[PDB]
RNA sequence: AGGUUCGAAGACGAUCAGAUACCGUCGUAGUUCCGACCAUAAACGAUGCCGACCGGCGAUGCGGCGGCGUUAUUCCCAUGACCCGCCGGGCAGCUUCCGGGAAACCAAAGUCUUUGGGUUCCGGGGGGAGUAUGGUUGCAAAGCUGAAACUUAAAGGAAUUGACGG
């Protein structure tokens, strides 16, 4: 996209895998988009705003969606660190 | 696992692995402080031994070689070196 | 036997990155697999590395970023000239847009872009886009 | 022998049971009765086949769950179920059976030394597996 | 089309296996390849076990077993029907088939 | 008169969703073909690649069976191509439309070199597979054309590639595997990763937890 | 014909051909 | 696998010409068999007298009488 | 859960043990390995209690994201089970699945049991094998609990676990229901939920006969 | 040299329309050993060797390193028999949407149009034909090397459905 006048020349910009970094392809029905609410601190309840995170079809069928789900909350502090 | 941290890995996975196909080589064999009845000099003995040990003031024979590891004769005591 | 530590160095990082691992161990460590792992760096197409230092030949530990579609190498290191390196971009390089040729030159290991810069040939060592 | 329902008779059968359970009872005649106005049967026989196995639906399920579905059977029977409602829980337990390795997780969590816990005697033998080959 | 992964017989590592004599034919099989039952029969048959019992001198004598291994080629045990063709997915199956003792 | 069965064929009918882009972003199978002429409306040419005869042979001789391969697609940058077999050619041609446009991807353009107007030719060579069929893209200077056998050459006309190289291997008489091969490349040219799609990606919401709330009251 | 007896039957022919071939 | 070393040219060229003598049409026009064996003798047409005039049946499925003549 | 309101409590380390969560199998998975703290000299291996409430309060979170409650639907197809995801969907909103799910209900809009979930959840990867795979087709994110030997083949917020026992199932959906609601508008953190988690233990139908009948009988003497 | 058994050839007896066979009874060469030849097998994993990388699980053989315990004897350890693990080299096995392939299937037959780790042998539609001829080896049987004329539109591989089966 993007050529030199700078206009962008796509008719779509795809996602990408949150965990392998891989292009989701419009055909890709075992990729997954999740949503995890994350909470306020005085009473625990949920505050609305969310955490978005995206597994393609490989990662999700290979059997490490769960692995690479548990990493990218451990790094956003959705799970503390002495899990 | 995709994520396994290559460069720090603990010190009970480095113990398992072969020695060669640690991280960084390091042998599993040591120098020992062996100390033969009825004497009062101590005589290092390595851990896998391939000669017969001779404690030189005292008679009695200190390690017989084995398949890995020298075999120590009753009475002997050992201390390890530096780890 | 091993006869080129560069290719299984290649090789190793082609599959952990299909197989989709952050990280990737070559077990040979050689000055020319860390020139040539510094000029995909710079590109982007991986990330830092570290080098162990062992006293025989180091290994080498590379943070793959997940943007590498392939990287193979060239083992018969031919005799690349500036009239005939436009040919092996189109034979090797996916598009004219992105994509390198890493050539050894008399002015250092270097991408074919910048070989085309400072007018320099040399011998063709391998290729990453 | 050679009294096996069709499912023509079977299907029309459970269907007018699904729509029409209150308007129906244990008394075959007069299943068969509502069954003239209910549904349009050209067949006397196919009528009072329909209302027989009607009966004979209608009495299994005066006593449990069968495949066909009411949305009133589904609503009392979730209301029904409430529990066997013990007077404590099943799981405050005075005393646990623990394994000391257990408690060693426990302490790690911290949550270790509570009077509610005993340790147990650990197992010795360590001869788990079942003896590989048959027999 | 490769029938079976292990060509109908058990050799792995070996080059060679010395062969043996069907017990019906005396067919030369491989050993590995053969067909191994190995029986283990009444020597008095079910009918005639009480007759004998009944006219032994001893007040408890136990009833011997004959202990024949049994060697066949697969022709002779396909026609003995002591093994049957299996579908495809069943020819992978391994496990001996069921005594049905009760 | 089209009543939507699923959640997404409400959204679109209802217009929810303004592009069906947005239904590539998320991946979201098409499962009405309904949905789609919607969006692309009477802009889908359609043309037929083969009606092939397949035989089972039964007692009774054999028995016959039509199978139909469809191309269609608006010449603007989306393909689809459907295969069905069926006893009767009209109702095998009416269902290889359907299954068409109900598989049908966008298709990704790029420049040979020194882009200036619209994109014309694929963004890199890409190669698609089927059966021993190999058909691989190459990216063409403006002006070129689609240097191809026909029947890729129809199907990279209705994806909206201007100019192409192509380069196929195996059994390309076999015009379902050729054509699936050249169909598998095409929708392949979004999945290559590219470094001008590097950049981190910024998530919306699905259309789903976006008109939830529309979805409980229309779609219940 | 079976692969082997063509084969027995071929060495046959060619023993005769040699026969004939002394014989010049 | 095919050697790709720098120095190998020249056995990769030998490999090349010795496999060549593998396939109909090289080796039919190199070896020169054919050429003698052809009665044309590598000309399109050549001339001739007419021995006689001749029928011959067609193959398997077809069933006619071809006009030839020995030439 | 990496806050102090979101901590463990004593009283629910004591119903996990009761329950038996933290007691596993006798076969690791390689993708489960991370939950297992240590294997007893039974081969029993053990289960992090401090993993499992991590993962519990993960998919928490993960359920209270989507607006619509009965977009999640929750399958059992053991009857070590059904009553749990039964009375799980009667507490939480959701839509329950109980006994055999039938194969194309995602993929195949024919059948009147067609449905578009948002979430899906398994009791056992093992025996929910058929909705896990056709989560596959439909773009459809799956809390599953586990095993020490479950297959995490389509599973993203696997909650470390002992799928088999029937208690520890029973508490397994009790605490999931407890946390959902309790970080939504119900329950306002403080005193204990007033349900008790007996009511989604399965009591087979060998008592179910009997227990109620002894009950009578005590209460009359 | 020795020849027990078995058994090419052969004979007879069966069987069959015929039966130079399958079945039975004999039975030569051989089968056995020593020496000298021959160099061929569906000599098969119909699958080059060396090297690197890329899933999981349970076993098994060898060696080594650890550890609850039971057992052997004695007075303790080793040390053997088991039990629970780990490492390396093997014969393999199960499973997997790693990937491949025409598929059968293969963790190699993977890492291949995103095509290059090193290096041998070797194929080029089917027949003619492993034939003719030349050379060479051999006591011979034969082995190694090895065409052409001519002829032909298919021959083949894997799977699918049917039909048929003593
Ligand atoms: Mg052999
Ligand atoms: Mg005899
Ligand atoms: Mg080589
Ligand atoms: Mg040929
Ligand atoms: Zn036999």
């Amino acid at each position: 996209m993007q050529n030199d006048a700078g206009e962008f020349v796509d008719l779509y910009v795809p996602r990408k895998c949150s965990a392998s970094n891989r292009i989701i392809g419009a055909k890709d029905h075992a990729s997954i988009q999740m949503n995890v609410a994350e909470v306020d601190k005085v009473t625990g309840r949920f505050n609305g705003q969310f955490k978005t995170y995206a597994i393609c079809g490989a990662i999700r069928r290979m059997g490490e969606s769960d692995d690479s789900i548990l990493r990218l909350a451990k790094a956003d502090g959705i799970v503390s660190k002495n899990f | 696992p995709l994520a396994k941290d290559l460069l720090h890995p603990s010190p009970e996975e480095e113990k398992r692995k072969h020695k060669k196909k640690r991280l960084v080589q390091s042998p599993n064999s040591y120098f020992m402080d062996v100390k033969c009845p009825g004497c009062y000099k101590i005589t290092t003995v390595f851990s896998h031994a391939q000669t017969v040990v001779l404690c030189v003031g005292c008679s009695t024979v200190l390690c017989q070689p084995t398949g890995g590891k020298a075999r120590l004769t009753e009475g002997c005591s050992f201390r390890r070196k530096q780890h | 036997v091993r006869m080129n530590v560069l290719a299984d160095a290649l090789k190793s990082i082609n599959n952990a990155e299909k197989r989709g691992k952050r990280q990737v161990l070559i077990r040979p460590c050689s000055k020319v697999i860390v020139r040539f792992l510094t000029v995909m760096m710079k590109h982007g197409y991986i990330g830092e590395f570290e080098i162990i230092d062992d006293h025989r030949a180091g290994k080498i530990v590379v943070n793959l970023t997940g943007r590498l579609n392939k990287c193979g190498v060239i083992s018969p290191r031919f005799d690349v000239q500036l009239k005939d390196l436009e040919k092996w971009q189109n034979n090797l390089l996916p598009s004219r847009q992105f994509g390198f040729i890493v050539l050894t030159t008399s002015a250092g290991i270097m991408d074919h872009e910048e070989a085309r810069r400072k007018h320099t040939g040399g011998k063709i060592l391998g290729f990453f886009f | 022998m050679g009294r096996v329902r069709t499912k023509t008779v079977k299907k029309a059968a459970r269907v007018i049971i699904e729509k029409y359970y209150t308007r129906l009872g244990n008394d075959f005649h007069t299943n068969k009765r509502v069954c003239e106005e209910i549904a349009i049967i050209p067949s006397k026989k196919l009528r009072n086949k329909i209302a027989g196995y009607v009966t004979h639906l209608m009495k299994r399920i005066q006593r449990g769950p069968v495949r066909g579905i009411s949305i009133k059977l589904q609503e009392e029977e979730r209301e029904r179920r409430d529990n066997y409602v013990p007077e404590v829980s099943a799981l405050d337990q005075e005393i646990i059976e623990v394994d000391p390795d257990t408690k060693e997780m426990l302490k790690l969590l911290d949550f270790g030394s509570l009077s509610n816990l005993q340790v147990t005697q650990p197992t010795v033998g360590m001869n788990f597996k079942t003896p590989r080959g048959p027999v | 089309t490769k029938k079976r992964r292990n060509n109908g017989r058990a050799k792995k590592g070996r080059g060679h296996v010395q062969p043996i004599r069907c017990t019906n034919c005396a067919r030369c099989v491989p050993k590995d390849k053969a067909i191994k039952k190995f029986v283990i029969r009444n020597i008095v048959e079910a009918a005639a076990v009480r007759d004998i019992s009944e006219a032994s001198v001893f007040d408890a004598y136990v009833l011997p077993k004959l202990y024949v291994k049994l060697h066949y080629c697969v022709s002779c045990a396909i026609h003995s029907k002591v093994v049957r063709n299996r579908s495809r997915e069943a020819r992978k199956d391994r496990t001996p088939p069921p005594r049905f003792r009760p | 008169e089209w009543m939507p069965v699923t959640k997404l064929g409400r959204l679109v009918k209802d217009m929810k969703i303004k592009s069906l882009e947005e239904i590539y972003l998320f991946s979201l199978p098409i499962k009405e073909s309904e949905i789609i002429d919607f969006f692309l409306g009477a802009s889908l040419k359609d043309e037929v690649l083969k009606i092939m005869p397949v035989q089972k042979q039964t007692r009774a001789g054999q028995r016959t069976r039509f199978k139909a391969f469809v191309a269609i697609g608006d010449y603007n940058g989306h393909v689809g191509l459907g295969v069905k077999c069926s006893k009767e050619v009209a109702t095998a041609i009416r269902g290889a439309i359907i299954l068409a446009k109900l598989s049908i991807v966008p298709v990704r353009r790029g420049y040979w070199g020194n882009k200036i107007g619209k994109p014309h030719t694929v963004p890199c060579k890409v190669t698609g597979r089927c059966g021993s069929v190999l058909v691989r893209l190459i990216p063409a200077p403006r002006g070129t054309g689609i240097v191809s056998a026909p029947v890729p050459k129809k199907l990279l006309m209705m994806a909206g590639i201007d100019d192409c190289y192509t380069s196929a291997r195996g059994c390309t008489a076999t015009l379902g595997n050729f054509a699936k091969a050249t169909f598998d490349a095409i929708s392949k040219t979004y999945s290559y990763l590219t470094p001008d799609l590097w950049k981190e990606t910024v998530f919306t919401k699905s259309p789903y937890q976006e008109f939830t709330d529309h979805l409980v009251k229309t779609h219940t | 014909m079976r692969a082997k007896w063509r084969k027995k039957r071929m060495r046959r022919l060619k023993r005769k051909r040699r026969k004939m071939r002394q014989r010049s | 696998g095919k050697c790709r070393g720098l120095r190998t040219a020249r056995k990769l060229r030998s490999h090349r010409r010795d496999q060549k003598w593998h396939d109909k049409q090289y080796k039919k026009a190199h070896l020169g068999t054919a050429l003698k064996a052809n009665p044309f003798g590598g000309a399109s047409h050549a001339k001739g007298i007419v021995l006689e005039k001749v029928g011959v049946e067609a193959k398997q499925p077809n069933s006619a009488i071809r006009k030839c003549v020995r030439v | 859960g990496a806050l102090d309101v979101l901590q463990m409590k004593e009283e629910d380390v004591l119903k996990f043990l009761a329950a038996g969560t933290h007691l596993g199998g006798t076969n690791l998975d390689f993708q489960m390995e991370q939950y297992i703290y240590k294997r007893k000299s039974d081969g029993i291996y053990i289960i992090n209690l401090k993993r499992t409430w991590e993962k519990l309060l993960l998919a928490a979170r993960a359920i209270v994201a989507i607006e619509n409650p009965a977009d999640v639907s929750v399958i059992s197809s053991r009857n070590t089970g059904q009553r749990a995801v039964l009375k799980f969907a009667a507490a939480t909103g959701a839509t329950p699945i109980a006994g055999r799910f039938t194969p194309g209900t995602f993929t195949n809009q024919i059948q009147a049991a067609f449905r578009e979930p948002r979430l899906l959840v398994v009791t056992d990867p093992r025996a929910d094998h058929q909705p896990l795979t056709e989560a596959s087709y439909v773009n459809l994110p799956t809390i599953a609990l586990c095993n020490t030997d479950s297959p995490l083949r389509y599973v993203d917020i696997a909650i470390p676990c002992n799928n088999k026992g029937a208690h520890s199932v029973g508490l397994m959906w009790w605490m999931l229901a407890r946390e959902v609601l309790r970080m939504r508008g119900t329950i306002s953190r403080e005193h204990p939920w007033e349900v008790m988690p007996d009511l989604y233990f399965y009591r087979d139908p060998e008592e179910i006969e009997k227990e109620e009948q002894a009950a009578a009988e005590k209460a009359v003497t």
